[PDB]
């Protein structure tokens, strides 16, 4: 019971740990896809002005 | 893209109009030429100065 308790809060932060990791790159490709769009939207707005 | 949209047709619009108006001024001032190219033209097509 001890062993099982300890270990139900060492995998309970090792989740959140992990989680925080994926949750911040999914944070980064989301402006770096931001960073791609608004590029995209300067370079179809000039080749309109063409 | 919208915004690349009313700029470009603004300016069209702006553009076809000076243009009108260079067109409609200059028409006229060529014909000082159209007499005597009318005259070289009568000269190849007779083979004479005349």
């Amino acid at each position: 019971l001890a062993e099982a308790s300890q270990a139900h809060t060492k995998a309970l932060e090792d989740a959140k740990s992990e989680a925080h990791r994926v949750v911040e790159e999914a944070r980064t490709d989301a402006e770096r896809i931001a960073e791609q769009l608004e590029a995209q939207a300067d370079v179809e707005a000039e080749r309109i002005k063409m | 893209r919208v915004r690349a949209e009313q700029q470009v047709a603004s300016t069209l619009q702006t553009a076809h109009e000076q243009l009108k108006r260079e067109r409609d001024a200059v028409e006229l001032d060529l014909r000082a030429h159209v007499g005597t190219m009318s005259a070289t033209l009568a000269s190849r097509i007779l083979g004479v100065d005349l």
